[PDB]
């Protein structure tokens, strides 16, 4: 598919700007190994850790959790600690009716609990792990049920395919996504989506389609009461490395929230001044299926239907490959 | 049956435990009998002390052969039984009102579920193995595992009532081991939802008995009042394991034979005796009889109270007077030990109570340690004892038919327990915040098997009503109103 980009320009010197600055733009639409790498498949388990080895990488399987530990690529850790899922983002300041629901309700803080889980090892040397988990706080009824197949392939891609439903009398969830946390010098992000500033479902009017390339540090707005900020919607592809290009690549079925920072979100929830930010060494990855929008429920109206998290059984197909970018 | 997870299964409630029974010690003689020490008897052997113990942040990194006989403990912790973990160093402290600490998944509890694990050596004579071996555990919170010797034996749940075990084709002559697993949080989590601070660990006593092979087995005594509270009959029906030859006899407060019998009881049967003029008991004139049991080479001594406990004509009666309950309620809470109470501990709680003109203590919301109500048979207080049940919930798992067997066992657990005490007037079944199917399946067991008593519950063929905060004016509404029967 092609896009063509129509930017309206002026042409002479105003007292306020110059000769090529730009009005408004548009953009519109146009449409247009054979088996020697399967016999280095190693599988084995210690204390529930499901260690996989292949031809050039390593991934290390929690199965009594249900998430990968660790990731390696040509001996390179890839991830500090454990992935989790997240529904908790920090609330925006239009978000000051819905908040008091959201800790009542007790989405401050959900851990995860795994019913069932079972590997196997399919007829093409791919690993497979089936797994039964809830999210649940610790006074109410669970909040999200649901299952989700790991797979391992032969070249080191991790897919995920987990299918969940949520409890009938919640309001509506600030996210769902996966959480990830990749190591110390993890400082490159470069992704094809609308950019290059951040964007939502219903604040995306001045963001267009492109490639984009940019540092951890830059995709922050540090506001003056620390918030959720820097995430990118109806993002394609995304990579983010060090600065050599040594990282992960992230793909999905239909096109995902993707945000990077050196906060988590519980740093930026319980801080309430710009000092009191303190910048972690990692950097913290999430790959969210849908997100809530902003709107303007400080004073007036509140979320719009169609903006809202308000859905009750969905798929989520997302795809992780170690990468070395510099070669592929 | 190692580690099938029995403790989110809700149809194994113990493997192997023995069934509940009342409250006595086999001595050897009637003079060591009346010490109430039971260190003395030839028939009793103390595990309480310095046992060796580790703790885990997850029953996930247990390791798989601690059991096992020949294994290393010795870079263990060294605790002292009875304790609970929580005032030892470990982890961290937690008080919850109404509300479950847990997600309500039932019957599910979290993974990161903490575990302790308990060794203790200990030697056993030649004459033991000749004869039948028991283990009795007074409470341990939440559930554990038990291993004698490297071999499963048993598993057990429920945190505030006994359990006993039989160790009989376990152990040898000379040196023995002993291996305890406990958990924090099991599927009895959702019926113990108590307002209080949760601890863990081995809390109560720990101690072994050797009963011979025709032992009496069970005993429950009967005062047996006439209609106007002349004629006294003294009925205790004796189950036994097998052909006993039975001496009993009874005693009044000041020390004289008043009776004498001697039986031929083939598994299960009665020794009626008669008292002429019978001492009543209540809670300002606490009078008792003393019945000795005497069988091969046990003998048993239990405490008499005469009484009777009845509703008219909507008035409540005790021994004929109409008796206006005075009292308070009461946990067992130490500030430096948790739900370890020593004796001295109970007797200054009792004494500083009856010095401010108070007859009843209602035990609330689990039933206490077994010398606790051997001490108010003896200053004289009126006992409500309350059922191990709190299913706060909020859901409804009082309505839920699978769930039947658990509510039932806490209440036969409890009755059986206690049957046999002079202060007990009313059996309660537990804080009821929701009228269910379940706790009246309670309420008939306890109305069936024991009549002697009332029986009390909250959501309310009822014996009370109940009424939890009223106003001033309210009780005097209830009070002028002829529909109040």
């Amino acid at each position: 598919p092609l896009t063509l980009t129509c930017s309206v320009r002026q042409q002479l010197d105003t007292p306020w700007a110059e000769e090529g600055y730009e009005i408004a733009f548009y953009q519109f639409e146009l449409p247009g190994q054979s088996e020697e790498y399967a016999g280095f498949m190693t599988i084995d388990e210690q204390d529930g850790m499901l260690t996989v080895r292949g031809f050039d990488f390593e991934h290390v399987f929690d199965l009594k959790k249900g998430m990968p530990q660790q990731v390696s690529k040509h001996g390179v850790p890839l991830l500090a600690s454990l992935a989790r899922f997240n529904i908790w983002r920090a609330p925006m300041d239009n978000d000051m009716n819905i908040r008091k629901e959201w800790e009542a309700a007790g989405l401050d803080h959900a851990a995860m609990k795994v019913y069932r889980s079972h590997w196997e090892q399919k007829p093409d040397a791919s690993v497979e792990i089936h797994v039964d988990f809830s999210l649940a706080s610790y006074i109410f009824e669970p909040f999200v049920r649901g299952n989700a197949v790991w797979t391992v392939g032969v070249s080191g891609e991790i897919q995920l395919k987990v299918h969940a439903e949520v409890r009938e009398n919640l309001p509506f969830l600030p996210r769902f996504g996966l959480e990830l946390t990749m190591p110390k010098g993890t400082e490159e992000i470069e992704y094809y989506g609308y950019g290059p500033h951040e964007s939502y479902i219903d604040k995306r009017a001045s963001v267009r389609k492109g490639k984009y390339l940019l540092s951890v540090d830059d995709m922050f707005e540090n506001y003056v009461m620390p918030q959720e900020t820097g995430s990118r919607y109806g993002t394609e592809w995304a990579i983010a490395s060090t600065v050599q290009g040594m990282g992960l690549k992230f793909t999905a079925a239909q096109p995902f929230s993707f945000q990077a920072l050196h906060y988590t979100a519980e740093d930026l929830t319980a801080a309430q001044h710009t000092y009191e930010l303190k910048r972690r060494p990692e950097t913290i990855v999430t790959l969210d299926y849908q997100m809530s929008g902003t709107g303007s429920g400080s004073c007036g109206p509140q979320l719009a239907e169609p903006y809202r998290f308000t859905e009750k059984s969905f798929d989520f197909e997302l795809t992780i490959q170690p990468i070395f970018k510099e070669e592929e | 049956m190692e580690l099938n997870r029995e403790w989110e299964n809700l149809s194994c409630l113990h493997i192997g435990r023995l069934p509940a029974r009342a409250s006595y010690i086999p001595y050897e003689s009637a003079m060591t009998a009346r010490t109430g020490k039971r260190g003395r008897s030839p028939h009793v052997q103390t595990l309480n002390g310095n046992w060796k113990f580790r703790y885990y942040r997850s029953v996930r990194e247990v390791d798989s052969h601690f059991y096992e006989t020949e294994t290393d403990v010795s870079g263990w912790d060294d605790l002292i039984v009875p304790s609970c973990w929580q005032t030892n160093g470990y982890d961290q402290l937690h008080y919850t009102n109404v509300n479950y600490p847990i997600p309500y998944d039932p019957p599910f509890v979290p993974d990161d579920n903490p575990a302790g694990t308990y060794v203790r050596d200990f030697n056993l004579p030649e004459a033991w193995t000749k004869k039948q071996t028991r283990i009795v555990f007074e409470g341990v919170n939440a559930c554990f595992y038990l291993w004698v010797n490297g071999r499963f034996v048993g598993y057990s749940q429920g945190s505030r009532i006994p359990a006993e075990f039989d160790l009989t084709p376990f152990v040898a002559a000379g040196r023995n081991r002993l291996a305890v697993l406990v958990l924090k949080w099991c599927d009895g989590t959702y019926l113990e939802d108590q307002d209080v601070w949760r601890f863990s660990g081995i809390y109560r006593d720990v101690y072994l008995l050797s009963r011979d092979n025709t032992h009496i087995r069970d005993v429950f005594n009967q005062p047996l009042l006439s209609d106007d509270l002349s004629e006294g009959k003294l009925r205790s029906e004796i189950e036994t394991t097998g052909s006993l030859t039975i001496q009993a006899e009874l005693r009044d407060p000041a020390g004289k034979l008043i009776g004498q019998k001697e039986a031929q009881i083939d598994g299960k049967g009665a020794m009626e005796l008669d008292v002429p003029q019978p001492q009543l008991w209540n809670a300002e004139q606490p009078r008792l009889y003393e019945l000795i049991l005497t069988a091969g080479q046990e003998v048993l001594r239990f405490r008499v109270g005469f009484k009777k406990v009845e509703i008219t004509d909507g008035i409540f009666r005790i021994n004929g007077r109409a008796v206006k309950l005075k009292g308070v309620n009461r946990h067992d809470s130490h500030p430096e030990l948790g739900q370890t109470i020593p004796v001295n501990h109970m007797i200054a709680d009792l004494k500083l109570m009856k010095r401010h003109n108070i007859n009843t203590i209602r035990t609330s919301h689990y039933p206490n340690d077994p010398k606790f109500l051997d001490l108010c048979d003896e200053f004289g207080f009126y006992i409500i004892d309350e059922a191990d049940l709190e299913c706060h919930g909020v859901h409804k798992l009082s309505n839920n038919p699978d769930w039947k067997e658990a509510f039932v066992e806490r209440a036969v657990r409890m009755v059986e327990r206690d049957k046999n005490h002079a202060s007990v007037i009313i059996w309660s079944m537990g804080n009821e915040s929701g009228y269910g199917d379940n706790h009246i399946a309670m309420a008939e067991w306890t109305k069936a098997r024991d009549a002697s008593r009332l029986v009390h519950y909250e959501g309310a063929c009822l014996d009370l009503d109940s009424r939890m905060y009223p106003s001033v004016k309210e009780i005097e509404r209830y009070a002028l109103d002829e529909n109040s029967t």
